[PDB]
């Protein structure tokens, strides 16, 4: 089998591991900053962080649920192996 | 109320009740 | 207060949903592509993804602990409120 | 083990069971 492939998708790791350092360095510093300007931003903030999380969280919890049905309707049928 | 959510709204209140700037 | 303000760190938000889209778009077409290589590329997908996931998670977590504990002690020596 | 954790490494199994590719 192909080990190495023409990923192309695999900016995933760029993605995440930047997102993390630059989402949670704006986290960090935001709810330091929150304390120069009114909680309003704090508030979207808060929001918009949560709202992506929850949303990127159900996403693949959703994707994860049927993924586990599928796969698993699949594996039966051809051979679930280990 | 999962545990990011839970924190969220905890640790987002507490910070504003520090840090709520236009307080 | 200012209400508005000269916030740049607030590409958060650019960032997060953008990530969200196309790390979910990603991992499910990764999932989806995986039946064309090694399964080994989707063992290191999947170990990025929920390391950085774990990650993201962990950060925030530590912090918004230590946000509780010392926002809490500042809460109440400044004055809390509600 | 977490909600994230736990359905990592089941959905990741499984849909490895299904489509490894090089099976």
């Amino acid at each position: 089998g192909s080990h190495m492939a023409s990923s192309r998708q695999k900016y995933a790791e760029e993605e995440l591991e930047q997102v993390r350092e630059a989402l949670r360095k704006a986290e960090k510093e935001l709810e330091s900053h929150s304390s120069w300007y009114a909680p309003e931003a704090l508030q979207k903030w808060l929001q918009l962080t949560h709202e992506v999380e929850v949303q990127y969280y159900n996403i693949k919890k959703q994707n994860a649920e049927k993924q586990l049905l599928v796969a698993k309707e699949g594996a039966e049928k051809i051979k679930k192996k280990r | 109320g999962s545990e990011l959510n839970e924190l969220a709204e905890f640790a987002r209140l507490q910070d504003q009740l520090d840090h709520r700037g236009d307080h």
